[PDB]
């Protein structure tokens, strides 16, 4: 403030901290609103380059998220020389976006994976990618940047980049935007030779032509819409098991050289479609637009692109709805009521029809020799099914940048804002206030719901009606310039009013910042060469201060997790999980659970799913007077009330590389848990580490190695990669695929060095009983991406074990007020219901086009993945999937027509699940496929 | 019982790799064994974190002293620093005398809290000793006792004496940081000096009794007139009340000695006493 000023005014064009601290430090506790609002003052690209760079994986991951908590762009990833000049450079460029005048500004903007055929389809970004550069460049039009030749919508803009890309007369062809010879390529991309392993000389059969490489996109003014088709690429994982390293071919270094040296882009605009499977962007500021549901994969953008993270809102989440089948069982239980024998008989009858019969415990029995509450609890059993499908928060749809929500569709995603409590900021959940207006607990409804307490999950129904309802009568009378009024309409007039208040003020609030629209705001700043406004991510449910978007968005301060809440919240849904698991398989406690970690939902909880395993070994975070969680105890077998039970837990990537002081303290607690002095029958872990330090010849601490994850530098088992080529003969190669990526030991005694322990990691993993992950959210969800089956090692453990036994599967839902924890078959025939199968999901997708098609395959493949990784998909969701999109003739064709890719890509799926043997049907409906293979085929090739 | 209390296998405690780093050998004997695992899990932390200092503890609660007992013997002919605590046994004690005793000159320190006299007299810091003097009362009753005793030292020998105050102090916490601080303390002033081994807020208020700095006067008095260890007298208001001004730097190397004879002198006569500090050179502000 006193050195940087001189009415004053800046005397700086771009800032490079170099102390590697937060702007506003102290003793202690960095102070970032406090920094905030300085970098917002001077407004000029603030950049942090640590001083380690200049010269312990846990001091770095420590360090590093705190300038990002500042809105910090990092600049750096024997001599001074190469960070020295990376720093200066990208200085400069970011400087130069404020010297340069904006009629001369050329921005870059490049598409990944497009026509959207095989390879990674990448991440849930529920993106509608070219009408959303659409409106980018019109807005930069209309804001003095010379875009020439601006098309009349985004389909022609789709037109102009892809020829023919509903292959209609011709087949699709991508826009050549230029033809550097392999002269031009190699004198001007030094690493060129470093590409040769694997793809030889230029060209080279990718991105030819065959003496040139080819530059895909196409120019309009001072604005590059490119497209880079392929990495280089997905495309068999198992090639590179071996002596065979990786890297991007002779065209993706192509594409990057053309922004750099030829066409001189002064800013480069990437969208976060791809995350980890994106990593040569060179001294140009690099541009993202990311979800803000999606911190986790931002963070690692900007520590591996030197990116800016802007954010944009996922689209208007709808509750899902029941159709078809379900909406007539919905009418069937409806009454009932009024019917008070016949009827269960035919509500049973119609549960089967809508396969419900293996979500709901449905007898062979019939309803006359049933009791009063045995006729009660069956009907109250399968409509809470039907209300757990109905009343899923979820989008249907694509976000185009720059329009945001109407208030009308918002009120779905503000009734579940609504729906939890807030101890600070102080207000409580409507349900439990009008829970509490008639004497009730709302978890002890939740519970009784549960159990399938007719009284209680009607009572449910209704206390959401009633909140679904009046938070609808604050919105409409927010549209015009009452909610209380819809209470006692809905039945509840003894409701605290004074509670009503802050409640509803707050709810306000949040509507104003879901339909903020800052979005392209946030990417003129970063064009200006001005300071982007810092923001957490990622779930605006659980966490509205994610909104509004149009912020850098961050992870947190991996010291900051868990939260005593968050452990609280753990225990219950450990205690839920292992009631589960007695029940129907014992009732003996399993010995061992073997569960994923992962970076993102651990943001959005404040370190829930970590506590869950930390309490399974019975152990305790515990908190400096800073309240920085860095120590970890176990606790006494007086306080846990059960067995310490084993673990084997699979830390991904991404977790690794954001928390590796969390994996830190897991390997802790769990080698504390071995060498308690406690009986064996009492200490689970213990018992194992006994038995395998005596067989493997070692101590016990070794022996209770239980951390593991990809080797650094390193995501995913690379199982998703396998699934989206189809290149892989059996389930057994992409096992032992697995078992070689994903044996990495983190040793806290020795945190650096991370070696591979194949021996161990088997030997862990055949003692599960269990497999566990979290739900992150209902947009990330089991089937909208493929990170879940990726690191799913259910069938694993089956081939591991001796008896042959497959683990049971569990998937824990906590992103709403009623914390569920499912079988994992339960959760994909969820997502099957509610997303796939249904009808307001497929049609709102299919509303966008061409790219609505690419997020069904991407449900359908993502489907399959599950077949393969654990065989937890039912025989009626493929049936139904060929029914609905490929016996319709109508939807055929329309869906042929919209995208003869993501369509050919639907056709392979469905006769590949029937080729492995996942999916059982007709051969009319196989010649059918067969033939629809070859029609797409002939249109596209 | 281990149903209520957690207890460990574990009695020895080395470094995954020594690398190039100086290796501290420490030996314990105690009753407690919440403070068998806060050793264990403090020194795990300073192998897995310290980049020029490793440290192996053994360890024995003093029941296990018979095949341990002539491991104990090689283990404290080894090592650096020796602990006892709570050490109440009499053919016990006699066995730890023993086997100290012929290395109690080799010992860089021997940190004996207090247990039965005879394990008491082999207390060695510097020049401190059990000479020179002139369950969890016990510890308060030898800790308030300290200060009383500086002013008859010369300089020296008095920060010898500040420094087994600092130590017991430190003990007394039992957080993993704190006997962090412990092992660090004794290592960089007794064991490795030229190891470079080296919160606090720029100005505040101190007191050598109170383990935390205060940084504002409410808090400080509140905390004054909950001393049990002081007359009335010290804490009525018409008290006579000196201020004493000193500098930061002293307080975190831990070289106070004279400053907390200072302290104990003017409440001995009794005043009340306000020490502030300033890690900067306007002391003005703390003023």
């Amino acid at each position: 403030n006193e050195y940087f000023w001189d009415e004053p005014l800046p005397i700086v064009d771009a800032v490079v901290s170099l102390t590697g601290f937060a702007l506003v430090g102290g003793p202690a506790r960095q102070d970032h609103p406090r920094a905030i609002e300085s970098l917002k003052k001077l407004n000029r690209p603030y950049m942090c380059a640590l001083p380690l760079v200049f010269q312990h994986p846990i001091q770095v991951a420590l360090q590093i998220a705190i300038p990002e908590l500042d809105g910090a762009i990092e600049p750096i990833i024997i001599a001074l020389q190469d960070r020295l000049e990376a720093i200066a450079q990208r200085a400069m460029k970011w400087a130069n976006l404020r010297k340069k005048p904006k009629l001369d500004k050329k921005v870059a903007i490049t598409v990944f994976s497009f026509p959207p055929d095989k390879g990674n389809v990448g991440t849930a970004a529920y993106l509608d990618v070219f009408g959303s550069i659409y409106e980018v460049m019109k807005g930069l039009q209309g804001n003095g940047y010379d875009v020439q030749d601006l098309p009349g919508s985004a389909k022609e803009l789709m037109e102009a980049v892809i020829h023919d890309a509903q292959a209609q007369y011709n087949s699709p062809e991508l826009n050549i935007a230029h033809r550097m010879s392999v002269e031009q390529y190699e004198r001007l991309t030094p690493y060129s030779v470093r590409l040769e392993e694997n793809w030889g000389k230029p060209p080279g059969h990718l991105n030819s032509d065959g003496q040139n490489l080819l530059i895909y996109g196409k120019e309009f003014g001072n604005v590059f819409i490119g497209v880079q088709p392929t990495f280089g690429y997905e495309g068999d994982p198992m090639r590179l098991l071996f002596s065979r390293s990786a890297s991007p071919h002779h065209g993706f270094a192509a594409y990057y050289t053309y922004l750099n040296h030829i066409w001189k882009a002064d800013a480069v605009l990437h969208f976060g479609t791809h995350g980890s499977l994106e990593f040569l962007i060179g001294t140009i500021p690099n541009l993202y637009y990311y979800a803000a549901n999606n911190p986790s994969e931002a963070t690692i953008a900007k520590r591996r692109g030197y990116a800016s993270t802007i954010s944009y809102l996922t689209p208007p989440a709808e509750n899902a709805g029941l159709y078809k089948g379900l909406q007539e069982l919905n009418e069937l239980i409806g009454s009932y009521q009024t019917l008070k024998i016949q009827i269960v008989n035919t509500i049973m009858d119609q549960a089967r029809i809508c396969n419900l019969d293996q979500d709901v415990n449905l007898p062979d029995i019939n309803a006359e020799e049933m009791d009063q509450g045995q006729r009660d609890t069956i009907v109250g059993s399968v409509y809470r099914k039907l209300m757990e499908i109905e009343s899923r928060l979820l989008p249907c749809g694509l976000h185009v940048i720059g329009q945001p929500p109407s208030a009308e569709e918002a009120i779905a995603t503000l009734v579940n804002i609504a729906s939890l409590d807030r101890e600070d900021e102080g207000i409580w959940a409507l349900p439990t206030l009008i829970a509490e207006s008639i004497g009730r607990n709302m978890e002890e409804i939740y519970r009784n719901s549960d159990k399938g307490i007719l009284a209680d999950v009607e009572l449910l129904q209704d206390i959401t009606l009633a909140t679904r309802a009046a938070v609808a009568a604050l919105v409409q009378e927010q549209i015009n310039a009452p909610w209380v009024k819809s209470l006692c309409d809905s039945g509840y007039p003894n409701v605290n009013e004074e509670k009503l208040k802050p409640l509803f003020e707050y709810l306000e609030f949040c509507l104003e910042q879901v339909c903020a629209d800052n979005e392209f705001g946030g990417l003129l700043q970063a064009l200006e060469g001005e300071y982007v406004l810092p923001g957490p991510g990622g779930d605006p449910i659980r966490n509205p201060n994610v909104l509004p978007t149009g912020k850098n968005i961050h992870a947190l301060d991996p010291q900051s997790i868990p939260t005593l809440a968050a452990v609280q919240s753990a225990k219950v849904v450990v205690d839920r999980l292992l009631e589960r698991q007695r029940a129907e398989n014992g009732g003996n406690y399993p010995e061992t659970i073997a569960s994923v970690l992962w970076g993102t939902d651990n943001i959005k909880t404040y370190g829930e799913s970590l506590a869950q395993i930390m309490w399974m070994v019975g152990a305790k975070p515990v908190p400096d007077a800073l309240g920085r969680v860095n120590k970890i105890e176990l606790v006494p077998l007086e306080e846990l009330g059960r067995p310490r039970i084993d673990v084997v837990v699979n830390c991904s990537g991404v977790f690794r590389d954001l928390f590796i002081n969390q994996m830190n303290l897991l390997d802790q607690a769990v080698k504390l848990a071995a060498e308690a002095d406690e009986p064996l029958e009492m200490n689970f872990v213990r018992k194992h580490a006994l038995e395998q330090a005596e067989e493997m010849g070692i101590g016990v601490r070794e022996a209770a190695t239980r951390i593991f994850s990809n080797a650094s530098g390193s995501y995913s088992s690379n199982v998703n990669l396998a699934v989206e080529n189809s290149s892989w003969e059996d389930e057994s190669e992409l096992q032992e695929m697995y078992l070689k990526r994903k044996s990495f030991a983190f040793n806290s005694d020795n945190p650096g060095m991370m070696d591979q322990n194949r021996d161990m990691f088997e030997r862990a993993l055949k003692t599960a009983d269990a497999t566990f992950q979290n739900l992150d959210s209902s947009e990330i969800s089991l089937t909208d991406v493929s990170h879940y089956f990726d690191s799913d090692p259910t069938k694993l453990i089956s081939t591991l074990r001796d008896d042959g036994k497959a683990p049971a599967a569990y998937i824990a839902d906590t992103t709403t007020a009623n914390a569920q924890v499912r079988t994992l078959s339960e959760t994909v025939r969820l997502d099957a219901r509610t997303k796939l199968l249904n009808p307001k999901w497929y049609e709102g997708m299919l509303s966008h086009g061409y790219e609505g098609v690419r997020e069904l395959s991407k449900r359908l493949v993502n489907t399959m993945g599950w077949s393969a990784t654990a065989g937890a998909v039912d025989n009626w969701v493929y049936e139904d999937a060929n029914s609905t999109f490929i016996k319709d003739e109508e939807m055929c064709k329309r869906l042929m027509d919209l995208n003869p890719n993501s369509f050919r890509r639907m056709v392979s799926t469905l006769l590949e699940v029937n080729g492995r043997g996942y999916w059982e049907t007709s051969d009319e409906n196989l010649e059918r496929l067969q033939e629809l293979y070859q029609e797409v085929e002939d249109r596209i090739e | 019982h281990m149903f209520t209390n957690v207890k460990s296998t574990i009695r020895r405690v080395d470094p995954e790799a020594l690398n190039g780093r100086q290796l501290l050998k420490v030996v314990y004997v105690v009753l407690e064994s919440q403070y068998q695992s806060a050793l264990s899990a403090a020194v795990r932390n300073i192998n897995r974190t310290n980049s020029s200092l490793a440290i192996q503890l053994t360890g024995y609660l003093i029941e296990e002293l018979p095949e341990n007992y002539a491991n104990f013997k090689h283990d404290v002919s080894e090592a650096n620093l020796f602990i006892a605590s709570l050490i109440f046994i009499e053919d016990l004690a006699d066995k730890v005398v023993e086997a100290v005793t012929p290395y109690r000159d080799n010992l860089d320190a021997a940190i004996v809290f207090p247990s039965m006299p005879q394990v008491m007299r082999l207390n060695k810091m510097g020049s401190f000793s059990m000479a020179q003097l002139g369950f969890q009362d016990a510890m308060l009753k030898l800790l308030r006792t300290l200060p009383t005793v500086l002013k008859y030292l010369p300089v020296e020998k008095a920060q010898d004496a500040r420094n087994f105050m600092l130590s017991f102090q430190y003990w007394l916490g039992g957080s993993q940081e704190n006997l962090e601080n412990f092992l660090l303390m004794l290592t960089d002033k007794y064991v490795y000096p030229d190891l470079g081994l080296d919160v606090y807020p720029d100005m505040g208020i101190w007191h050598p009794l109170s383990m935390q700095m205060f940084e504002n006067v409410k808090d400080y008095l509140e905390w004054y007139n909950q001393r049990p260890d002081i007359s009335e007298d010290l804490k009525d208001p018409l008290a006579p009340c000196i201020g004493l001004i000193m500098q930061r730097t002293h307080l975190v190397t831990g070289d106070d000695a004279h400053y907390v004879g200072m302290v104990q002198e003017l409440e001995a006569m009794g005043a009340r006493v306000i020490c502030v500090f300033s890690g900067g050179l306007d002391f003005s502000k703390p003023v």
